[PDB]
């Protein structure tokens, strides 16, 4: 192989239950996944996050 | 635009014309005269900038 | 005053058979249609413009 | 076994239930600028399933 | 959440941080919207 090709875990993907369509139920779930995603990352590695809340 | 200026509750639509004048204007001094040319847009300018201003600081 | 897949199905699929059975002249609209011209209030109007016509012809 | 006995209540199962057949899809916002504002945008349509 | 292997000429390690830097900047967006 000319370009050097690695095995990659990708990223989680943000997968709701019930798909409500609006964004009120989406954002509060997406804020939820994203703080416990970012919490799980951040311990996962060796580093620090700002504006975590 | 300028009427676009005049207006009072939306502050991103006043921000966005004040930007696309500023930008107008930018380049030179030919483009001002053009600009203040029509009374209209003259006349809201005089009347909406200084109150601009005092937009929204109590 | 909300509006979900059902409703907005609903109401084309509505408006669909509303057209076609008016085609084939299986319906009669004589109450809509005359409450949304109502002659009534056209005769009101036509007053009303005649009335507004008269006094910017007299203020000269 | 913890399975209680049939005759406790509850004993409905759709009680709260929602099919997504009916999950109030976005549409137009319909904005107010003031009483003279009459040159303004008066919609905000832009993730909207129907004009 | 989902996982799914994939293949790129990056490292785990960079794209790691590259999911760090969205999900910043995806979750300071949705605190500004608030």
């Amino acid at each position: 192989s000319s370009t050097p090709l690695n095995w990659v875990q990708g990223p989680a993907i943000f997968h709701m239950l019930t798909s409500p369509y609006t964004q009120d139920e989406i954002i509060n779930h997406e804020m939820n996944f994203l703080k416990g995603r970012l919490l799980e990352l951040q311990e996962i590695t060796g580093k620090k996050i700002t504006g975590v809340n | 635009i300028v009427s676009f200026l005049l207006l009072e509750c939306d502050s991103e639509l006043i921000i966005a014309s004040l930007d696309f004048l500023y930008q107008y204007i930018l380049p030179g001094s030919q483009r001002i005269t053009e600009l203040f040319k029509s009374k209209e847009c003259s006349l809201i300018l005089e009347a909406t900038l200084p109150n601009l201003l005092s937009y929204n600081i109590a | 005053n909300n509006v979900t897949l059902k409703n907005l199905t609903a109401f084309q699929l509505l408006s669909q058979r509303e057209n076609i059975c008016e085609l084939l002249n299986l319906v009669e609209s004589t109450e809509r249609h005359n409450s949304i011209i109502n002659p009534e209030r056209q005769r009101m109007s036509l007053e009303e413009m005649k009335k507004m016509l008269d006094a910017l012809k007299n203020e000269r | 076994s913890n399975i209680p006995d049939p005759t406790l209540p509850p004993t409905e199962m759709m009680t709260r239930f929602l099919h997504p057949n009916w999950y109030a899809l976005p549409t137009t916002v319909w904005l107010k600028y003031g009483n003279y504002n009459s040159w303004a945008p008066s919609f905000n349509e832009n993730g909207t399933v129907v004009d | 959440a989902v996982f799914d292997l994939m293949t790129s000429p990056f490292t785990q390690e960079e794209v790691l941080i590259k999911e760090i830097d969205f999900l910043k900047n995806k979750l300071l967006d949705l605190q500004s919207l608030q």
